[PDB]
């Protein structure tokens, strides 16, 4: 059973609550063990707060390695953004001794140091891994089947890009996460544009909304075309986009779609036999009901 | 021994970084010194006068030159040299410019100075202990070889062939022509390529001075300048020409050309010369106008069923059991001509070459375009077989690009055979636009412009912009081009029909084994390396070996064919001659310093070295042509039995002891 | 020579795997047994595959027909 | 009788057997192979005087090898570099030769360079403790052990003690007592750790015979095919007897050999660091190399040293006529010896002026060893400057991490 | 009073090349290394770069061709392995081992022998005056 | 190639515009440095017959025999050659 610490940024918790507890009971199921991280905070979103100020970011998102490097473990996230901001923080200061100095006497302030002695995962990238929980052990975990039910995949941007970056490799059509949402017996369905932002990103979400709201939109509309009955992500941030952005999209224009918004994380608890009661699915903009009908 | 030091000016290029006059006194106050002067430009003839004078007032042992480079300016003052009654190799330098004056220029002054007097004492330091070499002269074979079969290729062995010197002509495919024959029609004279090209395939092949050899490869090569002893493979074509049906008994013939065995084999398999997009039998020809009409039989791919012998009948021409046939050819020059591919595109996945039906590359739209090719001429999908009325073309697809995928480097012909691929499409499918996506259209060539101008004019849509990604429809296979129109200002969106890829050139597969076989060295791009850049754009470092064609760089055919001939005539100036000087830094062995351990053996390279008998005693011999003047086997002799004849220990240690001197 | 997978989170240690294996069945049933080496033992509960090199399992398929609660894949597809 | 055999062996005759040191095996051996024309002629050690004074020989008459019978510890001298100077480096005659540790290794140095035809040499080897020079043998026995020099009439290294046998009876001191005092085996022999000449072609020793045969049988080590055809032709003609091995003899004599391995080692150490680190020892070895009055003796002596003239004879790197000599004559044996030196001795113990030659050279040696990974003396490797390969070259650059030779080289 | 004194032994197809190079491109560098040009660093025997140490080289430094780029196939393996050797015996003689490098500069690096010329420089400056020049007498 | 050749420049020296140019891209050599040593080539070749400050008036002929009239300009000053 490996040991991970669990970053748990803003969103998961204090919106989608369902998607960590799916996660802990999940990665339990499987090979997995993620231990709370001791008084983390928010990964300085590297939109939001990384547009007002590169040094902050770096300093906050090194707080945050300290702590999982006082842990003595390596950091498993469930989010894209948190994944951006820890896990390339992380990567620049391992290299850039400047960089390292600087947020070092920032940190001293705090009786705190940065050595960088751990490592980032995403817990997708986890369940991918053939050391660590395979596609074969998913599979093997799963005992509701969720047959015949169209699931369109969304990756998002900053787990994977820039890959000259990251280690994902093919950020063109990339077919890993199909994998995952084949595992769990739903057939992974292919839209147009599919590797498309969401528009939440950057801090526009906040910004400027019908611009997120259009960027979202053409997702949407490429997402119905194709038939999906639900979309998959990785990222909290998307989630809220494609959730409350159905909504907003609703009021603020005439499109009408009710297409549930699950994570990964809660798709594998479905698939592993945990009750939407447990999954608070109740807690989404967009009920899952018809999606729920169809799965069960 | 009475050395003069010749200390020049350079034009003040010198002279504004040291005090010539001081470094002049210097010298005179130096031991062995018996005259030391100064001159603007010793490189000039009242420089060689100078020193002529000199040497015959003085009666100079030998001379040293303050002055620039040897790299430079050893020809130069050897020959002056030699004009006044010495030796060429009583001659040395002291580079006081490219490395004093040039590197010391400011705020200091004397340190150049004295760095100068330094590297003027050295130099008399080894002059005062040089003596006399003769360079050696050793007989050329009067044959030549010309590995490739390109267009390049042919006109080198065209070239070498009417200047009377025999030519070996080496093509690793069954037919000579390369990419030229695989063209359609040629920018910007808007020729078939064939047919221009076609005339000169017959001169080679009917040309007693060729020895035309397809489907050969390289093994191996050792020697020099003088003799190369060359091993051939000649693979297992499996179908025997006339002569060697002849010579091999059978009155009636081999092949000529019937087609009967390829009517007959059942084998299917994908023709290179048109890109995969066109059947062949196991025993093919890849056109119908190869060279040497001799049905080659893949043996890879054959099944051995024998209708193939009984198709051919009388003429007996198959021989399914062939192998592998080794020949040792020894020739005096070689000239090298191997083309290029196209760089692996599917790797900008951006682009969905491999991933969309309709994503083609320009050497498939060439074969596709053709009215010899898979289809009658008739440009249509891949996807369904429907005619295209939109064709978006993607210049610059690999290259000028830094991400570490592409080539960072510019291919030359792809703006303007992307611009002949465009005439082609609007003239022969009515009512089809063309769609450039340009980043920097590059017409430079002769009549090149003009070329531009019309195809402008006939109506072809230019996009500045270099393509961003591409998407497929997922219904009507269309591709949707992504970029921005840069000079409108506004991102586009363009749904076309076909999309061509005007892909990077790289050097062909086996080019570098091929390059290290015969000593050549490669370019930063990749490319085999030239002499000298500028005035050697031909011969290589490696004496005796040519460049010619794409395989020194990306060109088009008419600079291809300049190139080639260029180096057919560098190739012939030894031949004609008959006779080549090697510098004489060979390795000479003192035998009864020599105590026979052999160890000095493995240290050659070019197995120069060996151990002999030589008055009962086993000592080393050298083979003086073989030697190279490296010095390895002579810096680790321990016992010093072996002398390096213009760097010998003896004066290289003098030029320590000079330096420590003070 | 093939590959076969046994999904240790559902199975049970029936060790009806390893006594229906018609490989691990060669040592004792058999006279002048030939090779005496066994895909399947349940240590701890699970059916382990000391096969590790996938050198000697026949693709027979009693060893799947035989699991009361399928949970051993066979991979007839090169590994 | 086959190549790894490990025997008891002991000579038929009986007065071979007796002069024998052991059981006479070495002795029987080369009788029998000069007595059945393997052998043309046979190298071997006789005293010419008092057994202090060790001379070699060349025999062509079977019956003069009873007189080389017996192992003379004072016998610090090296036989392959004569055979070359003298008996034409064996190049048209086949000897048998009785060789030490250093003895074999000298063999394989000159043979890798040459030298001498190990196709012809048959080296039977003998196990080595150690030798100690004869006039500080002498020394010894007059102030430490007070007897008469003269008196002795046998004397061993036996049990890390120094046995002698006088006229009167026998004493014995420890080895490592008498280094300690200032005396002792030679100081190469101290730091040497090649014990059991496996190269050779036969290995004879005391250290595992056991029991019953204790003082009267040879422990034998069959290392090589032509070794095995030797004993088993000498066995057949009935020169000598054979009986295999008891394993535990065979035991302890892994664990003596293992024991001596460490005490060579405690060595190497003390005398590598007793010569000093950094500037100090650059005052040492120069301070000390001051002193060469040139008499070649440790080049002509040296067994890599086969070159017709010596680089340290050449006017450009040696002022001919300038006594005070350079530092540059024992530069240029560390670099032309440093990387193949066998720790023999030799130039050490011949020098007129008592300059630690031996010690510096193995001191550079060792770690060039350790740097290289080349053992001198085992086998025919060639030097490792007359083999460079290109992976390996690539490969010591590419562990520096580097893109250059400067630094990041040694810990 | 004291002035660095180095000395370069430089091969004539890369390293010589390169300093020419940067001669031409007007790369300033300290005066104080002087180059004797053989023609592969294969010919450098170990006994020239002793005996410029025991002349009383401060520093010396021997530059040639990159591994696999050597003029003649091979020659410039032959003086890694010699130089390497060198460091170790300079190091057990207790001279100090870093009054000695090879640096490999290609035809085209003019600017990294401006770079070396510049470092060798500095590093013989921090070691100060080679002890044999004293240690003699 | 052993043909004895005749060079003619109208203009008193050999070289052309390469001889103008400082530096030559893309390598950054200096033009006068790399061409001086072929310049001389030139100038010493035996088999070369350099006719500078020199014209071509007429051309008659064909492949085989070209009778080609050179107009050799007054220089005004004399080479060694023609002094002697
Ligand atoms: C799509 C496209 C269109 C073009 N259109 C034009 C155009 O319209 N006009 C124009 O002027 N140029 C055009 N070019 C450029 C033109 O093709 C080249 O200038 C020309 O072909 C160079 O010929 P080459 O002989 O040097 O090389 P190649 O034609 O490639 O010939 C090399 C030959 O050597 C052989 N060979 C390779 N390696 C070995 C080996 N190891 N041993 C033996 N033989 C070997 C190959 O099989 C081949 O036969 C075009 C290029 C492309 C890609
Ligand atoms: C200096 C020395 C130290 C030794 N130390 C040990 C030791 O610590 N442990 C051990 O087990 N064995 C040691 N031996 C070897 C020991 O003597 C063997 O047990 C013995 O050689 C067995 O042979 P043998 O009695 O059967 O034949 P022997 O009749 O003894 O034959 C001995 C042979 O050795 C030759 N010989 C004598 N002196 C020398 C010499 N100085 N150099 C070379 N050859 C010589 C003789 O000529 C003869 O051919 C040593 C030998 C020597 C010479
Ligand atoms: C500003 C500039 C910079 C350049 N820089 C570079 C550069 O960095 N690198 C590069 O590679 N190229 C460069 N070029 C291009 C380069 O100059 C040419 O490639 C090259 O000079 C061509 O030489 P040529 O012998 O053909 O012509 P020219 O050099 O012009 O030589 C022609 C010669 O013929 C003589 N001549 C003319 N008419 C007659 C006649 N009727 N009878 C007798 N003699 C006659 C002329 O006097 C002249 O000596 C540059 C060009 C320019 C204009
Ligand atoms: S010889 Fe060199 S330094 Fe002297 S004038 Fe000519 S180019 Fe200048
Ligand atoms: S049938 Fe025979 S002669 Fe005719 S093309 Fe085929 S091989 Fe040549
Ligand atoms: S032997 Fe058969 S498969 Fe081969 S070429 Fe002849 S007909 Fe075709
Ligand atoms: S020739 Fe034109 S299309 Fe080809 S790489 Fe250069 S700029 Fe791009
Ligand atoms: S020249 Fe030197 S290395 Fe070569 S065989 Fe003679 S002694 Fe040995
Ligand atoms: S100098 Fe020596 S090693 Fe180099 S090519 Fe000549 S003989 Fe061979
Ligand atoms: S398939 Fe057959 S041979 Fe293979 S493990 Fe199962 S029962 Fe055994
Ligand atoms: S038969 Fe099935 S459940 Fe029983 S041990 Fe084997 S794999 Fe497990
Ligand atoms: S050096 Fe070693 S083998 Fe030679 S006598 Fe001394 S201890 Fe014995
Ligand atoms: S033996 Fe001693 S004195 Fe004689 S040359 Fe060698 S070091 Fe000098
Ligand atoms: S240097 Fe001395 S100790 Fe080393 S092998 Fe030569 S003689 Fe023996
Ligand atoms: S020191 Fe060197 S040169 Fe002198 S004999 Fe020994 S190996 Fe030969
Ligand atoms: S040519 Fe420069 S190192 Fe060999």
């Amino acid at each position: 059973m490996h040991e991970y610490a669990f970053f748990l940024g803003c969103i998961a918790p204090n919106r989608y609550p369902g998607c960590e507890a799916s996660a802990i009971k999940t990665s339990e199921k499987v090979g997995i063990k993620l231990l709370p991280l001791k008084g983390a905070s928010c990964c300085p979103a590297p939109g939001a707060f990384g547009s007002i100020d590169l040094n902050v970011w770096y300093a906050m998102a090194a707080r945050n390695l300290v702590l999982a490097e006082e842990m003595k473990k390596d950091i498993a996230l469930i989010c894209n953004g948190c994944y951006k901001s820890i896990w390339e923080v992380n990567h620049i200061l391992k290299h850039n001794d400047e960089l390292r100095d600087n947020v070092n006497e920032v940190l001293a302030e705090i009786d705190m140091q940065f050595k960088g002695t751990i490592d980032v995962w995403h817990l997708a990238e986890l369940y991918y891994d053939d050391k660590v929980c395979g596609v074969q052990k998913i599979k093997d975990s799963v005992t509701t089947p969720l047959s015949g039910a169209k699931v369109a995949a969304h990756y998002g941007c900053h787990l994977m890009k820039p890959k000259k970056e990251r280690h994902f490799g093919d950020t063109e059509n990339p077919m890993w996460f199909e994998e995952l949402i084949g595992a769990l017996g739903a057939e992974p369905i292919q839209y147009r544009n599919k590797m498309q932002c969401c528009g939440a990103g950057g801090g526009v979400r906040g910004y400027d909304i019908v611009h997120a709201l259009d960027i979202t939109n053409e997702k949407l509309i490429n997402i119905q075309e194709a038939g999906a009955d639900a979309i998959t992500e990785l990222c909290p941030f998307c989630q809220l986009q494609f959730d409350r952005g159905q909504i907003e999209i609703k009021e603020k224009f005439g499109d009408v779609y009710n297409i549930p918004v699950l994570h990964y994380n809660e798709l594998l608890g479905l698939a592993q036999g945990m009750s939407p009661q447990d999954l608070a699915l109740d807690l989404h903009a967009i009920d899952c009901t018809p999606f729920l009908q169809k799965v069960l | 021994p009475r050395i003069g030091v010749f200390v020049c000016h350079c034009g003040t290029n010198i002279a504004g970084s040291m005090s010539i006059d001081d470094v002049v006194n210097y010298a005179k106050t130096l031991p062995y010194v018996a005259v030391a002067d100064q001159y603007q430009y010793m490189c000039s003839t009242p420089g060689q006068k100078k020193i002529d004078d000199a040497i015959k007032e003085y009666n100079l042992t030998g001379v040293v030159v303050a002055a620039c480079s040897p790299r430079l300016h050893e020809p130069t003052f050897r020959t002056a040299t030699k004009e006044g009654g010495l030796n060429p190799f009583r001659f040395e330098m002291a580079n006081i410019r490219e490395q004093n004056s040039w590197v010391h220029m400011h705020g200091m002054w004397d340190e150049a100075t004295q760095k100068a007097k330094d590297q003027v004492r050295m130099a008399v330091a080894k002059a005062a202990k040089l003596e006399d070499l003769v360079p050696k002269s050793v007989p050329v074979e009067k044959t030549a070889m010309v590995v490739g079969g390109g267009v390049a290729g042919m006109q080198a062995a065209l070239d070498l062939a009417s200047a009377g010197i025999k030519t070996y002509l080496i093509e690793r495919t069954p037919t000579i022509g390369g990419r030229m024959s695989q063209l359609d029609k040629t920018f910007p004279t808007l020729d078939c390529s064939q047919c221009i090209l076609t005339p000169k395939m017959v001169d080679v092949g009917r040309h007693p001075n060729i020895e035309m050899m397809t489907y050969t490869e390289v093994e191996k090569v050792e020697g020099y300048i003088g003799n190369f002893d060359v091993t051939l493979r000649k693979k297992a074509r499996g179908v025997l020409t006339p002569t060697e049906a002849t010579a091999k008994g059978i009155v009636g013939g081999g092949c000529n050309g019937c087609g009967d065995c390829s009517a007959v084999c059942p084998v299917i398999k994908p023709n290179p010369f048109e890109m995969g997009m066109a059947p062949r039998k196991a025993i093919y020809i890849y056109h119908a106008q190869v060279m040497p009409l001799i049905y080659t039989v893949d043996f890879d791919s054959c099944v051995k069923c024998g209708l193939c012998v009984e198709a051919c009948g009388d003429k007996k021409a198959i021989d399914l059991e062939m192998q592998d046939e080794f020949i040792t050819v020894k020739v005096g020059t070689a000239v090298l001509a191997t083309g290029y591919e196209l760089f692996p595109i599917e790797n900008k996945r951006e682009w969905g070459y491999k991933q969309f039906d309709n994503v083609i590359n320009a050497l498939e739209f060439e074969r596709l375009i053709c009215a010899s090719g898979p289809t009658g001429g008739h440009l249509v999908r891949p996807s369904d077989g429907k005619t295209p009325m939109k064709v978006g073309f993607v210049l610059c697809a690999g290259s000028r690009d830094n991400t570490g995928i592409g080539k960072p480097y510019c291919s030359r012909f792809c703006c303007m055979y992307s611009l002949k691929h465009a005439h082609q499409i609007m003239e022969k499918i009515p009512g089809a636009v063309a769609y450039l996506f340009y980043m920097d259209i590059r017409s430079f060539g002769k009549m090149y412009e003009e070329f531009y101008y019309r195809i402008q004019h006939e109506g072809a849509k230019f996009i500045r912009g270099r393509v961003a990604n591409v998407l497929e429809d997922k219904e009507t296979k269309n591709l949707h081009v992504f970029t921005e129109d840069t000079l409108l200002g506004r991102p586009v969106d363009v749904e076309v029909d076909l999309l061509v890829l005007a892909a990077a050139v790289q050097p062909n597969e086996g080019a570098n084994e091929l390059r290290k076989k015969f000593g050549v060295s490669a370019s930063q791009d990749g490319w085999m390396l030239e002499a000298h850049p500028k005035l050697n754009p031909c011969g290589t470092t490696t004496a005796g070996v040519f460049l010619a064609g794409v395989c020194q760089g990306p060109k088009d055919i008419p600079d291809t064919v300049a190139q080639a001939e260029g180096a057919a005539s560098a190739a012939s100036i030894p031949i004609h001659m008959g006779e080549v000087e090697l510098e004489p830094y060979f390795a000479m062995c003192i035998d009864e310093l020599c105590a026979g351990c052999g160890m000095c053996v493995n240290l050659c390279p070019y197995s120069a070295l060996s151990l002999g008998e030589k008055n009962g005693r086993t000592v080393m011999v050298v083979t003086e042509a073989k030697c190279k003047g490296c010095g390895t086997c002579g810096g680790f002799c321990p016992g010093g039995a072996i002398k390096m004849q213009h760097f010998t220990t003896p004066q290289i240690v003098a030029q320590i002891d000079a330096f420590f001197a003070g | 020579a093939f590959a076969v997978h046994v999904n240790m989170e559902r199975c049970t240690g029936c060790n009806n795997c390893v006594v229906a294996c018609p490989v691990n069945a060669l040592e004792l049933n058999t006279v002048n047994p030939s090779s005496t080496d066994k895909i399947y033992k349940v240590i701890n509960g699970d059916a382990v595959i000391l096969d590790v090199k996938h050198e000697l399992c026949a693709g027979c398929g009693i060893c799947v027909d035989a699991c009361p609660y399928d949970v051993i894949q066979l991979s007839g597809q090169p590994p | 009788a086959a190549k790894g055999d490990m025997l008891y062996a002991w000579a038929k005759d009986a007065e071979i057997q007796k002069k024998g040191e052991c059981g006479g095996a070495v002795t029987a051996l080369l009788k029998h192979a000069l007595e059945t024309k393997m052998v043309d002629a046979v190298v071997a050690i006789k005293k010419g005087k008092d057994l202090y004074d060790a001379v070699p020989t060349v025999i062509t008459n079977p019956e003069d090898i009873i007189q080389t019978a017996g192992s003379l510890h004072c016998g610090t001298l090296l036989i392959p570099k004569l055979i070359k100077k003298y008996l034409n480096g064996a190049k048209d005659m086949k000897l048998a030769v009785t060789c030490k540790g250093c003895d074999a290794m000298a063999f394989y140095e000159l043979a890798k360079r040459n030298q001498i035809n190990l196709d012809n040499i048959i080296m039977i080897g003998v196990n080595c403790g150690g030798s100690v020079s004869p006039v500080t043998a002498r020394k010894m026995i007059s102030n430490k052990f007070g007897v008469d020099p003269d008196t002795v009439h046998k004397e061993e290294i036996d049990k890390g003690q120094f046995i002698i046998e006088y006229e009167g009876g026998h004493k014995g001191i420890k080895i490592d007592e008498l280094e300690e005092e200032g005396y002792g085996r030679r100081s190469n022999c101290r730091r040497c750790k090649m014990k059991i000449p496996r190269q050779a072609d036969i290995a004879a020793g005391n250290w595992g015979v056991i029991g019953d045969k204790a003082g009267k049988a040879t422990f034998l080590e069959i290392c090589s095919e032509k070794g095995a055809n030797l004993v088993n032709s000498a066995q057949s003609k009935g020169a000598l007897e054979i009986s295999p091995a008891d394993p535990k003899g065979i035991d302890i004599r892994a664990k003596v050999e293992k024991a001596m391995f460490n005490l060579g080692d405690e060595w190497r150490h003390r005398d590598f660091e007793g010569m000093g680190k950094g500037k100090d020892r650059l005052k040492l070895m120069m301070s000390e190399s001051s002193k060469c009055i040139k008499c070649y003796a440790c080049v002509e002596a040296c067994p890599i040293c086969y070159c017709i003239e010596c680089s340290t004879k050449k006017p450009w790197y040696i002022a001919p006529g300038v006594l005070p000599t350079s530092f540059m004559f024992h530069l240029i044996r560390f670099a032309h010896v440093s990387d193949s030196c066998i720790n023999c001795g030799q130039c050490e113990e011949l020098c007129p002026m008592e300059i630690p030659n031996a010690l510096f050279m193995h001191s550079q040696q060792v770690e060039i060893e350790k740097m290289f990974g080349h053992i001198p003396g085992q086998d025919m490797t060639p030097p490792i400057h007359a083999f460079v390969e290109e992976k390996a070259e690539r490969a010591r650059l590419d562990a520096t991490g580097t893109d250059s030779i400067y630094t990041n080289i040694f810990t | 009073d004291w002035k660095p004194q180095i000395l370069a032994i430089i091969c004539n197809w890369c390293s010589y090349a390169g300093a020419d190079l940067a001669g031409g491109a007007r790369i300033q560098y300290p005066p104080t290394v002087r180059a004797i040009r053989v023609m592969c660093t294969g010919r450098v025997d170990m006994l020239f770069i002793l005996k410029a140490f025991v002349e009383g080289a401060d520093g010396v430094l021997v530059s040639g061709c990159h591994f696999g780029d050597c003029h003649y196939l091979e020659g410039n393996y032959k003086a890694a392995k010699r130089m390497f050797m060198i460091k170790n015996l300079l190091r057990n003689i207790g001279l100090d081992d870093r009054r000695f490098r090879m640096t490999f500069v290609s035809a085209s690096e003019g600017a990294k022998w401006g770079m070396v010329m510049e470092d060798v420089t500095n590093t013989i400056k921090e070691l100060g005056p080679s002890p044999i020049k004293e240690f003699k007498k």
